[PDB]
């Protein structure tokens, strides 16, 4: 998975 | 949520989410190419908490989320940076302790070609005398638009939304009616260079990883996402 | 003085529709299917044959006759793919999931060249948008115009006269069209935030064909190796 | 430059 998913959910 | 909120509401709702100007690392090629790397995987931060903060962008599903920012991020960095060097007109406003010069962008293979687009759109900027309200609209409907159509009626409603904000502002400027159409449709054009200067300098990047200053985690993939 | 400034708005949209080009066809026969050489090699020789007509239809185009030469080669120069386009989107407009290239050659999602699903499909979905929008002629030819003065334009008072007066012509047709204010305005916002999508295609479409180009696959014409070169 | 010519003529 991409870092941009954490950082969208975070 | 996003449809509820008035034109008002709606413009100080952006102009509450606005990301802060960041400062860059207190020039050759490489020294330059790591100080704008450095600077842009700091803004994507706050890019992403920004896009979390506009108002529509929260319903959408995680999955068009991505897509959507992994689509237009370059273009929301250089409208940003475009917006910041308004007041410098022939300079970039990076940040505040790194103005850029036109001849400073011939010390990289293909970059001052990138630079004179970018001047120019700020040149045009300063000729509409373009407005705060009128910019962090610009910026959202970037970050909605630029990847609608690689997928929806929600985001075509929300973009609307930010239609009727923008023309609001507008005539609260007390323009006519036919000045109003023609404004709207100026800055709409320019949103046109702006994905063109995008697809440039997303390819220059691109030689960039095709040659090893090191790009980070998060721009590598943000950077993947375009092939 | 110009002429293109005087022209009302029916005048503006009669003197483009009596510009529209021809829709031109392929020298396709349905005998053997198509190889990434034969396909590529159709779309080239119908390229090629649709620039002399555009390039005979910009000077149609009110205002560009009273440019530069060196101004009208550097708009075309930027914009013919654009251009080519937004014409083939139109044409595929009421045939969907399918790409009119020529009346005599329809491609699918499934034909077509390592790359060229990607630009298909952004194709096909701005033809459907198009679809779902119910595009009229009158604001094709419109968006057209647009692409052609405003695409290069930034890379110039009096062409950005000719984009107002044209920005005038399509709030006027809606409002023909029995559209309120708010309709005209979203609907004029929807138009041209679609041609940031067609300058989005060429771009990845000029790529293709400097792709295709430099691997020496099917040779180009000598005035689509010009075209191209100017994007270097 | 055949952009130059088709464009110029006639
Ligand atoms: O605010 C901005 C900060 C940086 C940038 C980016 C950039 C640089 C290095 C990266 O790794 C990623 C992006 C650059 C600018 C815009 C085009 C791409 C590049 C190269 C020259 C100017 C653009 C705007
Ligand atoms: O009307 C059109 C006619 C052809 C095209 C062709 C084309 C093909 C060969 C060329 O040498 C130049 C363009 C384009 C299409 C869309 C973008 C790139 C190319 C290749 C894929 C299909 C697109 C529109």
């Amino acid at each position: 998975h991409k870092i941009l998913h954490r950082l969208l959910q975070d | 949520l996003a449809l509820s909120l008035t034109a008002d509401q709606m413009v100080s709702a952006l102009l509450d989410a606005e990301p802060p100007i960041l400062y860059s690392e207190y020039f050759s090629e490489a020294s330059m190419m790591g100080l704008l790397t450095n600077l842009a995987d700091r803004e994507l931060v706050h890019m992403i908490n920004w896009a979390k903060r506009v108002p529509g962008f929260v319903d959408l599903t995680l999955h068009d989320q991505v897509h959507l920012l992994e689509c237009a991020w370059l273009e929301i960095l250089m409208i940003g940076l475009v917006w910041r060097s308004m007041e410098h007109p022939g300079k970039l406003l990076f940040a505040p302790n790194l103005l850029l010069d036109r001849n400073q962008g011939k010390c990289v293979e293909g970059m001052v070609e990138i630079f004179d687009m970018l001047l120019a759109t700020s040149s045009r900027f300063r000729m509409m005398n373009l407005q705060g309200e009128e910019f962090v609209c610009l910026k959202s409907i970037i970050l909605l638009n630029s990847g609608v159509y690689t997928f929806k009626d929600h985001i075509h409603r929300v973009l609307d939304k930010i239609t009727d904000t923008l023309i609001h502002l507008m005539a609260k400027a007390g323009l006519t009616l036919q000045q109003q159409h023609q404004r709207l449709a100026q800055l709409l054009l320019i949103l046109s260079h702006i994905r063109h200067m995008s697809n440039k300098g997303m390819e220059h990047l691109y030689s960039m990883k095709c040659k090893n200053v090191p790009l980070s985690d998060l721009l590598l993939e943000m950077l993947d996402a375009h092939r």
